């Protein structure tokens, strides 16, 4: 309940949940 | 690829600050 895969949206999220300040840019082709 | 395998497969945490600039 530490480690779920996150499909959809909410996968964007474990990133910007993680990503804070610095950001990310998600890639849903590449 | 990177961002699709985190869905079916699993995402990394060291990857995630791959996603982020």
């Amino acid at each position: 309940f530490v480690n779920q895969h996150l499909c959809g949206s909410h996968l964007v999220e474990a990133l910007y949940l993680v990503c804070g300040e610095r950001g990310f840019f998600y890639t849903p082709k590449t | 690829g990177i961002v699709e395998q985190c869905c079916t497969s699993i995402c990394s945490l060291y990857q995630l600050e791959n996603y982020c600039n």
